C-alpha cells in the first residue's frame, strides 16, 4: 500500500508536564468532528483493495514524502523486507514529481 | 459436508446494504436513499413466526 510519510519530528527530551494531554484531547475532540466532513483530504486515507485506485484532495505549492507499506498475504507488516526493489511513478511530472 | 447444526436461534444479525462505489470518503454523511438499487427491510413487531 502506499501511505504518507508522516516523520518523527526531533526528539526533545521528555517533559512531564500533564498540562499537554489536555491540549492532545482538545485537539483530539476538535479533529473527530473535522473527521466527519474532511474526510477527501490526503490525511484521511482508507485503506485501498488491490487496484482500488481513491481520489483524495490535496494543496498544490509543496513537496510531501510517501512510504511503500509491505504485508504478508495474512495482512501483516514484515518486521524488516530491505532485500525488495521499489518502482515510484507518476501520471504526468509537471503535476506531481518525484 | 452436508450436515448443519440441528436447530438456530440467532436473530439480530448484523445485516447491511452494501455501496459499491464507497472508496476514500471516511466522513458521516447523510447519503441520499435514491441511487441505490436495494432496500433492507424493517423486520415487524407482530407475533414471532
Amino acid at each position: 500500500q502506499l501511505q504518507v510519510a508522516n516523520l518523527p519530528k526531533d526528539h526533545q527530551i521528555q517533559d512531564s508536564s500533564h498540562h499537554q494531554q489536555i491540549q492532545q484531547q482538545e485537539q483530539q475532540q476538535q479533529q473527530q468532528q473535522q473527521q466527519s466532513t474532511c474526510q477527501d483530504t490526503i490525511f484521511s486515507i482508507k485503506k485501498q483493495k488491490q487496484g482500488e485506485i481513491g481520489t483524495y484532495k490535496i494543496r498544490n505549492d509543496r513537496d510531501i514524502p510517501f512510504i511503500a507499506q509491505v504485508f504478508d498475504d495474512n495482512g501483516k507488516p514484515f518486521t524488516n523486507y530491505s532485500s525488495l526493489v521499489f518502482d515510484w511513478k507518476s501520471s504526468d511530472q509537471t503535476q506531481a514529481k518525484w | 459436508k452436508g450436515v448443519h447444526f440441528d436447530s438456530c436461534n440467532l436473530d439480530d444479525l448484523e445485516w447491511r446494504v452494501d455501496d459499491s462505489n464507497a472508496n476514500n470518503d471516511n466522513n458521516g454523511g447523510g447519503g441520499s436513499n435514491q441511487e441505490r438499487s436495494f432496500s433492507l427491510l424493517p423486520l415487524q413487531k407482530t407475533n414471532t413466526p
